[PDB]
């Protein structure tokens, strides 16, 4: 088992681009994701979608 | 072309409304038949 000393994460949602990268190695303290609003669902029943 | 679908554009709106009526009591007085209860001062539109 080769990758000791990394926290390893595997992309499984089909976002990976295998023609561009084999792997990214990063300092995780220096990457931040701002979550202004996490995924919210609204049920629509009266609304209109599209035009013409 | 002016259509805003609020839910599809992630918008909301307020609708504000009121219902009003007006009546002027033009009526007979002790002076006679068709008397108006309001007068007006109109602006000076004549140059010196």
């Amino acid at each position: 088992g080769s990758f000791l000393g990394f926290n390893t994460h595997f992309n499984r949602n089909g976002a990976w681009s295998p023609e561009s990268a084999v792997a990214f190695i990063a300092d995780s303290s220096r990457v931040k994701i701002g979550v202004r609003q996490d995924i919210t669902v609204k049920f629509l029943d009266q609304a209109t979608l599209g035009t013409g | 072309d002016n259509q805003i679908n609020l839910a599809e554009r992630d918008m909301v709106a307020l609708r504000l409304k009121a219902r009003f009526a007006y009546v002027l009591g033009v009526s007979a007085t002790a002076m006679g038949a068709n008397k108006t209860p309001v007068g007006v001062v109109t602006p000076d539109v004549t140059p010196p």
